[PDB]
């Protein structure tokens, strides 16, 4: 068996081909089975096997460089990627972690694993900038990926690759997660104005583990606590409900089994 | 990796025009009136709910309780293990209605004034019968942008779609708590159907009626759906120029995906 | 408060449908519910489901859930209920009922209906063939001479039977009937003083609304 | 999904005597349950509405009373008309009816008999031949009937039924009809039919002769 591959190009880059691409990828991170308030939620990550726990995106600028990245599918996240010979793998947290990402990339000549996870914050000091100062957009993903590709001929500065992979997850897996981070890539896909992302994407992207909680385990859809976000200028305002945040949230991440 | 187990978590009920769900009075006898108020910022229990386990609704012990399953009667407070074990239960629905499982009236606002006593109607998904609960009061003040990444903007008594200006005048909205979409410069105008009907240009008029043609919900898929009629928000033909946002049935073009930007 | 009635007796062929009425008058039409009860033999009471006219709301009883279907016609304030899939255990009397008011201490039961019977069988229609019965002579005498009639031979269940007309009330044992090998026959028996014996006229009316047919009968002294 | 088990099954009192009928319901129906009589030929009857309040027009001697799940009700001053099965309903949280209890009343009397109809001059133009026999206004309702055509015991092709109990005097009545043709009919001159009873040192026979 094959895993499944979700392709994109930043050259021809129109806000149809992002959209298009971030819901092919949607197509594959959940069955689309298990749904809660209307907002799809990711596989168990137990009882997942080997043949159903990853898919691949492939990338190319252009120049001809072409990318294949990796997500765990029980979240969505960037764990590693190709560039023909070589492939790279974050730190894996546990076992099951470690032989289940051995599975990735079989075809390589051979592949290496980093010692650092791929967390904003250890990715972040890695990368000797905050998310708010790394710019997103077309532009910078074409620059990810060839800082990306070159890796494996070792001729890539390595904040320059911390500094890529925040804008490859990003625009990928925040984007997969959220609408809301969607249309604010579309939005600079629209215009050709690279920018870093405004401190209302930021708060939803540190926030997409403990809203997926919240969400889930609401009784009726009203939060036991209420979650902290933030407008376009940093605000105070908190949300205590699901339905004002469904169309801001399009996956989250299993976190229990469902009334019987 | 377990079962969900749930909260029952202390809440406010806001519903019609941004009007609490409130005892009357403060006094809790058997049979008094759940009323609408203009919502407290305080600590009184006769405003602060507690979402119990077993589908029932309690402020201070005491039970949000229809006084019959016929549409007309009203929504009083009552001693829970007293009353009728079914006119205590409730669900509140992910689209915003709070609903009786006997028959399903749902409780409803029949006027959007203070003061006025809380019911139960027959279920036409209407401003007048859309809650929300929550500790946060004021409504939700976005931007919403559609097609083209252009922005919903509303000038006197007309919807249409202009390029987003960051302070224009006006594309600046409240999501009210009652599923209404209101311009912020006049909070007592929805964005408003006359149906019921397929293409049906999409008004501003007064949120007086609280009609099921001025509540709304925002969609998982990016629409905007009417909660009535099965209908989206559509840009007639996907041409702004014409200055047309109509109703029709949900295709998932650019002319019908929305997204709220605050 | 007023009334509650339905329709007559029904016969069906065994798989198919039959839609019971109950024609509501005197209240408010919209604003109260009307339910439904079956009553087989053996097994009591038991509550179908509930239907709110005015706004088309229901709640089932899951044992009857796909087998009733209520409806109610704002124009003619009436609510209808319907088997569907008819066996055997499905021939009873079936009722309707309302609440007092709009609940919830109230909406007990009160205001029932009369009631109809569903016979579910293969066999068609046969009105009755009704025989007096004198007491024959058979002198006999005294203190008070009884007699009655013998409604033999038909079919479906329900038959009525009278003297005369009603007027007749004290002293009339109509005994249930028995089902004929595939046929319906039963007697009734009314005593009344010797006196009256050819003073009076002893017509015994039996109808039979299932065949549409009606029978009076003179009880003459045989001899 | 409120379970409503009734007791007893069925019962019966001496006249004047009290009786008790009790409900238990799987869970709480906060003391929202009704009594219903069933009179015999006649619709569902409303008693006590409210757990122990009594429906206007219903004698004083009927009660009912519960907390909870537990649940009572009590004829104190029984009488004839009393006859009747008597259903609990509840209306918590829907409406559940119990199994119902039937009610028989006593009295001690013998049975008189028809006096024997022989067949009508109708139904011998067409063939059939139904002689009746009513066993009219007894208690006990436990007795037999025999058949005896010119001597010997008919047993086969005899039909007969039993009315529910009588609300002015508590005694039954069975209809016993022996049904042969037309020709078997006329090949015989003596019908009896033999009445056995409790109450009956001796078996009461009415007869005729064709
Ligand atoms: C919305 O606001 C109200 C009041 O501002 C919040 O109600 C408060 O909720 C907290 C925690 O749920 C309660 O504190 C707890 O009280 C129990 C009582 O024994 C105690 O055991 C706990 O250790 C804790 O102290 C507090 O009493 C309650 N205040 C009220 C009801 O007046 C409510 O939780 C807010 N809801 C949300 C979703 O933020
Ligand atoms: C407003 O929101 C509620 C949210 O549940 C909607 O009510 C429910 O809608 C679902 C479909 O979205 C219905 O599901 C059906 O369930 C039955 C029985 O389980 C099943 O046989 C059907 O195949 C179907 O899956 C459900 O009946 C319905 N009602 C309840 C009480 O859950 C409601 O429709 C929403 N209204 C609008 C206008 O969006
Ligand atoms: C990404 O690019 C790939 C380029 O070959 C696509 O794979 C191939 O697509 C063909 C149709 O375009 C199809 O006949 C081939 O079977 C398929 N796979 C291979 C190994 O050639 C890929 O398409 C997806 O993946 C495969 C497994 C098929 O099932 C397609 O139906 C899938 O859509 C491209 N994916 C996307 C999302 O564009
Ligand atoms: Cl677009
Ligand atoms: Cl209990
Ligand atoms: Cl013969």
């Amino acid at each position: 068996k094959q895993y499944p591959i979700i392709n994109f190009t930043t050259a021809g880059a129109t806000v149809q081909s992002y959209t298009n691409f971030i819901r092919a990828v949607r197509g594959r991170l959940t069955t689309g089975a298990d749904v809660r308030h209307e907002i799809p939620v990711l596989p168990n990550r137990v009882g997942l096997p080997i043949n159903q726990r990853f898919i691949l995106v492939e990338l190319s600028n252009h120049a001809e460089l072409s990318v294949t990245l990796a997500l765990d599918v029980t979240n969505a996240y960037v764990v590693g990627y190709r560039a023909g010979n070589s492939a790279y793998f974050f730190h894996p947290d546990n076992q099951e972690d470690a032989e289940a990402i051995t599975h990735l990339f079989t075809d390589v000549q051979n592949r290496y694993t980093f010692a650092f996870g791929g967390n904003y914050d250890r990715l972040e000091q890695l990368a000797g900038n905050l998310r708010e100062n790394i710019e997103l957009g077309n532009g910078p993903l074409e620059e990810a990926i060839s800082a990306l590709y070159y890796y494996s001929t070792g001729g890539t500065q390595l904040p320059t690759l911390a500094r890529s992979f925040i804008i490859c997850i990003q625009m990928i897996s925040e984007a997969a997660r959220f609408q809301y981070i969607e249309g604010e890539m579309r939005t600079r896909i629209r215009y050709n104005r690279r920018s870093a992302p405004d401190p209302s994407v930021i708060t939803l992207e540190n926030s997409w583990g403990r809203l997926s909680t919240a969400i889930q385990e609401s009784n009726q859809g009203a939060f036991a606590s209420p979650i902290q976000l933030q407008r376009r200028n940093g605000s105070k305002f908190s949300v205590y409900d699901v339905s004002i945040l469904i169309p801001i949230i399009a996956l989250m991440v299993y976190r229990c089994a469902p009334p019987p | 990796a377990d079962v969900c187990m749930d909260p029952e978590p202390i809440v406010r009920i806001v519903g019609r025009n941004g009007l609490c769900v409130d005892v009357r009075d403060g006094r809790f006898h058997n049979g008094n009136a759940i009323q609408l108020w203009p919502c407290k910022s305080n600590t009184d229990a006769n405003q602060l709910w507690t979402l119990k386990r077993d589908n029932t609704i309690r402020s201070n012990g005491k039970c949000l309780t229809t006084y019959g399953y016929s549409p007309g009667v009203y929504v009083m407070i009552y001693d829970c293990n007293t009353a009728a074990t079914d006119a205590t239960r409730w669900q509140i629905w992910d689209n915003g209605t709070i609903i009786n499982p006997r028959s399903s009236l749902v409780l409803a606002a029949t006027s959007g004034n203070s003061g006025t006593t809380l019911t139960v109607q027959t279920n036409i998904y209407a401003v007048s019968q859309g809650w929300l609960p929550t500790n946060n009061t004021q409504p939700f003040v976005t931007t919403i942008v559609g097609l083209y990444g252009l922005c919903l903007q509303a000038n006197s008594g007309q919807v249409w779609i202009e390029d987003c200006s960051s302070e224009k005048a006006e594309q600046q909205w409240a999501l009210y708590a009652d599923g209404s979409i209101r311009p912020q410069q006049n909070r007592d105008n929805c964005l408003t159907s006359d149906s019921n009907i397929r293409e049906t240009v999409v008004k501003i008029l007064s949120c007086g009626p609280a009609s099921s043609g001025q509540r709304w919900m925002f969609k998982n898929d990016g629409t905007i759906l009417n909660l009535y009629s099965g209908l989206v928000l559509d840009v007639r033909a996907s041409d702004p120029s014409l200055k047309q946002i109509i109703l029709y049935p949900l295709h998932g073009d650019p002319n019908q995906i929305w997204l709220p930007l605050f | 408060e007023v009334q509650l009635q339905q329709s007559g007796a029904e016969l069906m062929n065994p798989g198919a449908s039959v839609k019971i009425s109950c024609k509501t008058s005197g209240y408010t039409f919209s604003r109260y519910w009307i339910e439904w009860i079956i009553q087989r033999p053996g097994h009591g009471l038991e509550w179908i489901g509930e239907i709110l006219p005015g706004n088309g709301n229901t709640n089932y009883n899951e044992k009857f859930r796909g087998k009733a279907t209520f409806t109610a016609d704002s124009s003619s304030n009436t609510v209808y209920m319907q088997l569907s899939s008819l066996t055997s255990e499905d021939s009873a009397v079936y009722y309707c009922a309302r609440p007092r008011d709009y609940g919830f201490d109230q909406a007990w039961f009160a205001y029932w209906g009369q009631g109809t019977l569903v016979t579910v069988s293969a066999a068609k229609t046969t009105p009755p063939s009704v025989y007096p019965l004198a007491p024959g002579s058979a002198a006999q005498t005294n203190s008070m001479v009884t007699l009655g009639c013998l409604v033999k031979g038909y079919f479906p269940e329900p038959v009525t039977v009278t003297w005369n007309s009603g007027s007749l009330s004290s002293g009339v044992h109509t005994f249930p009937a028995v089902l004929q090998s595939d046929l319906y026959t039963l007697s009734s028996s009314v005593t009344v003083p010797s006196s009256p014996r050819p003073s009076e006229t002893v017509t015994c009316n039996v109808a039979h609304p299932a065949s549409s047919t009606k029978v009076d009968k003179k009880i003459v002294p045989r001899d | 999904d409120i379970v409503m088990t009734q007791s007893p099954s069925s019962l019966s009192a001496s006249l004047g005597g009290k009786v008790t009928i009790t409900c238990k319901a799987s869970q709480d129906i906060k003391k929202y349950i009704a009594w219903f009589q069933h009179r015999p030929g006649k619709g569902p009857r409303l008693l006590i509405h409210y757990t122990s309040t009594l429906q206007p027009g219903i004698p004083s001697r009927f009660s009912g009373n519960g907390s909870g799940r537990d649940y009572s009700f009590s004829i104190s001053n029984l009488e004839p008309e009393d006859i009747a099965t008597y259903y609990c309903l509840q209306y918590d949280n829907l409406y559940t009816f119990g199994g119902g209890t039937k009610l028989e009343i006593k009295r001690a009397d013998a049975a008189p008999t028809v006096s024997i109809f022989p067949p009508s001059s109708e139904q011998l133009t067409s063939g059939g031949a139904s002689v009746v026999c009513f066993l009219n206004n007894f208690y006990p309702k436990d007795i037999n009937v025999k058949w005896k055509i010119d001597g010997s015991e008919r047993q086969n092709g005899v039909l007969n039924s039993w009315t529910d109990q009588d609300s002015k005097d508590s005694t039954y009545s069975m209809s016993s009809t022996l049904t042969l043709t037309k020709d078997e009919y006329e090949r015989h001159n003596s019908y009896t039919c033999e009445a056995t009873h409790k109450t009956s040192t001796s078996p009461i026979v009415k007869s005729f002769n064709r």
